[PDB]
RNA sequence: UGAAAGUGAAUGCAGGUGGGAACGCCCUGGCGUGCACCAUCGACCGACCCGGAAGUUUGUCAAUGGAAGGGUUUGAGU
RNA sequence: GUAGAGAUUCUGACGUGCAAAUCGAUCUUCAAAUUUGGGUAUAGGGGCGAAAGACUAAUCGAACCAUCUAGUAGCUGGUUCCUGCCGAAGUUUCCCUCAGGAUAGCAGAAACUCAGAUCAGUUUUAUGAGGUAAAGCGAAUGAUUAGAGGUACCUAUUCUCAAACUUUAAAUAUGUAAGACGCCCUUGUCGCUUAAUUGGACGUGGGCCAUCGAAUGAGAGUUUCUAGUGGGCCAUUUUUGGUAAGCAGAACUGGCGAUGCGGGAUGAACCGAACGUGAGGUUAAGGUGCCGGAAUGUACGCUCAUCAGACACCAGAAAAGGUGUUAGUUCGAACUAGCCCUGAAAAUGGAUGGCGCUUAAGCGUACUACCCAUACCUCACCGUCUGGGUUA
RNA sequence: UCUGCCCAGUGCUCGAAUGUCAAAGUGAAGAAAUUCAACCAAGCGCGGGUAAACGGCAAG
RNA sequence: CGAAACCACAGCCUGGGGAACGGGCCAGGCAAAAUCAGCGGGGAAAGAAGACCCUGUUGAGCUUGACUCUAGUUUGACAUU
RNA sequence: UGACAUUGUCAGGUGGGGAGUUUGGCUGGGGCGGCACAUCUGUUAAAAGAUAACGCAGGUGUCCUAAGGGGGACUCAUCGAGAAUCUCGAGUAGAAUAAAAGGGUAAAAGUCCCCUUGAUUUUGAUUUUCAGUGUGAAUACAAACCAUGAAAGUGUGGCCUAUCGAUCCUUUGUUCCCUCGAAAUUUGAGGACAGAGGUGCCAGAAAAGUUACCACAGGGAUAACUGGCUUCAGCCAAGACGUUGCAUUCUUCGAUGUCGGCUCUUCCUAUCAUACCGAAUUCGGUAAGCGU
RNA sequence: GUCUACGGCCAUACCUAGGCGAAAACACCAGUUCCCGUCCGAUCACUGCAGUUAAGCGUCUGAGGGCCUCGUUAGUACUAUGGUUGGAGACAACAUGGGAAUCCGGGGUGCUGUAGGC
């Protein structure tokens, strides 16, 4: 599915509180953090012998995501979420019918 | 099973024949208030607002009105209670009760017979009875003379 | 699946209607269902039978059970009613005991019970005998091939005139 | 067996389908919003109203 | 009441309305009167979404502070 | 080949033995990888094994002892006095759930509230809704027989069909209404709505005011906690899968389960009737030759069977015939029916229940009398519940 | 009396890439916690040997 | 001289119905003490909570590139130095 | 021989030698298959609603910045007529409408054009599956903000009926937010609020085999084994054609000993022989006494 | 009564052939500078009344097609309930009730509301 890469929709910014041109891109899950708290929970408890302890997950049935966009106010900077139908195919901006 | 919201509705959500195309407009000109008994017909052509094939053929008391769909309180039976079922119907899919309007005729008339006979200083039954067995009377046989009949012979007509 | 009987008119079946006034049928006596193996095995005793006896142009045999029943695919077979004709025969009056016999041959190829019926009404038509030779003298009956148009009141004028001379439009 | 609706009806009838009892006023609250905002005001100078000519 | 920081329950006879126990008055009702309980419309307290009047001192332009007022949102509240 | 060490066969004896492995005969080996005493070493996830998972104190695919340990139990079994009162479920939704739980239903208790209300597995009246049966195919669609006409066609016809074709369209089911939370008039609030006190909603103040607005019958309703249940089965009718099935699967109702009694000889659901202890009377279903309570009753016929028939469910037979016979129909001939016979055919001896029954004690119809259930009726008594009294 | 053919695979065995590479240690950034960057054995991986190795008939 | 197994109660058949092969139930055939030696038709005879099969969120033996580990082994680092 | 090497600690790799566990369910027994395990249309289905089978005919895990939203103009599939692809007649939809099927649609809901981002933010209320829990999908509004149109009005994705996801954890957005509890500042972390990442066994354990050496607790809720029920003789005329007849899982898994032969007795007739008859040795009828 | 605008019910109104229509209205019609839109002012947009009732429009006619209503079909098919009814069954009959559809035949071929013009 092809999403324009700029769109006039509602900023629920306290300064805009109206609709407003948003860059629209696509969400990128962030790296994972050594020093988040399940983290180091997981590292206290799987220091020492007793093998796994925690269930690891491998019956992956799904095959597409949800696409996020990540809508971002070109006025007051402020940044809202989005989110669409699954696709497999994703492009943002792309040359229109 | 498939259960959908519109599962075996082919022939109930069906547009009669030769009833097909456009709605007619004495629909969007009626008035509905709260308290008015209304039965629900789903019009196939307007799908929005349409509520579910059980409500088809069902009669309500309105509850709620907005600008374009009625608020219809009708009782269904789930398990051993009846239970309050809301659904916000399109005016389409609505039509007054001529049940409570002839009720209502009613209503108008009988209070006329009893102003009436209040006035003459007399009584008014206004119970409705039912149907009493029929009265004696005589059957004149002039120009009406009985005719005897008898069973018809067996025959094979084909 | 292919239906066995194929041929469901024989003898002279472009006779004309006033040719062949008497009608013999062989009507079924039960609700039951019958096979087209029995309905061509049938068929083919009748013509069989007829032609034999009285020749190829002395009738008309109509067999009016038709295999549209499917059985659970492998074949097809006639569901009939109480009173159904499964066959008819249209003659002379002087075939009748011939029909009425080959008729009554053709039972043993039926399963259930048959009746033999002399019907009242003149050849294949609806009509009986005396209402067709009274529509026929005063003049709305036209031959048409293996069949005859009646006039009706309905329709234009100079088209029901034109095809029906002798009718006397009251 | 996996399913029936043999002696449903029966066990319903037992203590009857009963009706939900029947209240002189329901909530103006579930209902439109605009109406109900201008009842509470409407129903509210009412009661003063019977008050003062009280 | 909220995750917390924190804030923290009377516009009114501690409101209206409907039905209601018991009582009173009148000629069976009517009229008052309404406990208890439900239906319901509000008022108040805390969150939530706005709105920022004082006031406090420290940055007075500000920093901090939260009043009135509005949502028809919510709580295991008054 | 003997002693000795073995243990092939009889698949002999015995097999509660002499014996928890023995005896008899037969057989294998018999001077070496031989047989064996005592001493000593190897101990349990270990030993030892010319290897069979063999052996390791009658215990071995992990010895024995004692403890953790009264291990765990969706699994099987049992679970102890009486009477009275009420009385289920095998269904819903979710569960690594399918022999189990939770959840809802059904049930019992304990209360409270309302009250001529507030309703009903009901009818009537009024007014909706549906696409099944039926019907139709010369109304579209699909399938299909035959000629006629005008030229693969076209036109008027014709025979026959549909579970996912259909214009049409039932019966049975189903929704709602049938007033006092009513009606009529006046009039008030609002930030909603309107061109507008214009409406809408809620009210005030009045008037109408229990034939108060169909029938019939009932007092009605709401909380609280909790038990058991979450294998069902049969029949009526409808219906699907299946060659069929005492088969598998559903729908509606009634039953059995949980239920005795009368009857069908006998039987969980068939017929009748549902049950406190008794007396009398009368019936239901079904019966009245004898067993067996009760007419070897009445009336009119049919039937003769060389292995007749005899009461629903039900414990089974068809086409087609039969110089069997009794009646009919239409022109002696054909048909048409009712009974009988034929078609009809198994294995312990045996089944209308038996005995027997032939102008029946068989079959069809009609009419009386009779017999009898725990059902009905009257009465007595027991208990339960409900209602009315009781400060003498 | 013979014991054939096969090193593809699998297993065993022994030479080179530098692709990987943990903890130590090295460099930079930060007030540090640390975050980056480079290097690293073994095992791999690539390459040679091996069937009286498993196996097959890469060889048929 | 003197056991034991086993034992709901018992013990003649045919048929019916029935959890679809009754000793009992229903309808029949029938039916006279007390016993002895034999016998193997029946008592679905006795002998062991089927040892086949399935079920259980019950095991154990063995196997492997199952999951997860571990003795050992191997290499790097620091220590000893 | 030698600061090598061995040892102690740690970090890589290896490790069925050894340890502990697991090895889904539904299922006309299990197993193999299929997915009826989450779901849509038409049926099954008996004209409300509800209704089953490893019943039936197809589908779903997508696709679309328009194929969403608004406005405007237009009319479609066809068929006839005719010019070296457009021309005008008829044309009730016989076309199209993303994708299965059903319903809806003609100055449109189809086809073209124009402008847009209602495919937005924030509540509550409803509908359906339903326990009236959750998820999913949907309906009517209210408070803003917009699109579009001259306007009425319409628009909170797709004409309607499917197209999907908890706790924990991780990550992202939001606030000039709260907390790190002796007091601070800067990092860091933890919270509230809104999303996403994933559980297809789709209300969501992290899991290979084998057992003929096998073991328990049960099961006739469930197979094998025993039982039961179920699946040649005519009629017809041209001996053909026809037509009428002679798997289930109820009992048993606190066990009913499970082929054949031998032995032995009895019954049956659907008669091989024997006796006695009827036709033209052969075909028949009576016939189970007797033998085989 | 006729005509126009806006309608309601949405074929008794539609389709086809033929014959009429006085007034006004309506329609066809003249033109392309303007607003506006097209390949083409043919459509649409704009300005006007020189002619025509030829068409549209109204109406009459066809035992026209269709459609609507009534009767026939027909108390028929079907169906709720009932029986220790019949029949081996298929199915049928009866009892107390409910009750169609096609063919066919007759009649009909729009009614009406508001504001106006004649």
């Amino acid at each position: 599915v092809n999403i324009p890469k700029t769109r006039k929709t509602y900023c629920p910014g306290k300064n805009c509180r109206k609709h407003t041109v948003h860059r629209v891109t696509q969400y990128k899950k962030g790296p994972d953090s050594k020093l988040a708290q399940g983290k180091r929970r997981y590292d206290r408890k799987q220091s020492g012998f007793g093998g796994q302890t925690k269930p690891v997950f491998h019956k992956k049935a799904k095959v597409t995501k949800k696409v996020v966009l990540r809508l971002e106010c070109v006025s007051c900077k402020y940044k809202n979420q989005l989110v669409l139908k699954r696709c497999k195919h994703f492009e943002l901006g792309g040359e229109k019918k | 099973h498939s259960y959908g919201i519109r599962a075996r509705t082919r022939y109930t959500f069906q547009r009669g024949f030769r009833e097909h195309g456009q709605i007619r407009l004495s629909t969007y000109l009626k008035t509905y208030k709260v308290g008015d008994i209304v039965d629900i017909k789903v019009n196939g052509a307007v799908q929005k607002g349409m509520p579910h094939k059980y409500y088809h053929g069902k009669t309500g008391v309105v509850y709620n009105v907005t600008q374009s769909s009625v608020g219809v309180l009708i009782y269904k039976v789930v398990g051993n209670r009846y239970m309050e079922k809301r659904v916000n119907v399109r005016i389409e899919h609505v039509k007054h009760s001529k049940c409570r309007q002839d009720f209502l005729d009613r209503v108008k008339a009988n209070e006329a017979k009893r102003k009436e006979a209040k006035a003459q200083g007399k009584t008014v039954q206004l119970r409705r009875q039912p149907a009493p067995p029929a009265k004696a009377h005589f059957v004149s046989t002039e120009n009406n003379e009985p005719v005897t009949l008898h069973p018809v012979a067996y025959d094979t007509t084909i | 699946p292919d239906s066995k009987i194929r041929i469901f008119d024989l003898g002279r079946k472009r006779a004309g209607v006033d040719e062949f006034p008497l009608c013999i049928h062989l009507v079924s006596n039960e609700y039951e269902q019958i096979t087209s193996e029995a309905l061509e095995a049938a068929r083919i005793c009748a013509n069989k039978y007829l032609v034999k006896i009285g020749g190829k142009d002395s009738f008309h045999l109509r067999v009016r059970a038709h295999p549209f029943h499917v059985v659970r695919p492998n074949g097809l077979v006639a569901r009939v009613n109480i009173g159904q004709i499964l066959m008819s025969v249209r003659t002379k009056d002087s075939s009748r005991a011939t029909a009425i016999e080959a008729l009554r041959r053709c039972q043993y190829k039926f399963p259930g019970q048959q009746r033999i019926i002399v019907s009242k009404k003149w050849g294949f038509s609806q009509y009986a005998r005396d209402e067709y030779i009274e529509k026929r003298s005063r003049g709305e009956i036209i031959p048409d091939g293996c069949y005859a148009k009646f006039l009706n009141k309905r329709g234009s004028l100079q088209e029901k005139l034109d095809l029906f001379p002798e009718a006397s439009f009251n | 067996k996996n399913h029936t609706n043999h002696n449903q009806n029966k066990k319903a009838h037992r203590n009857g389908i009963k009706r939900p009892q029947k209240h002189r006023y329901d909530s103006l609250k579930y209902r439109d919003a605009k109406f109900r905002r201008n009842q509470k005001f409407a129903n509210r100078g009412t009661v003063e109203a019977i008050r003062q000519a009280k």
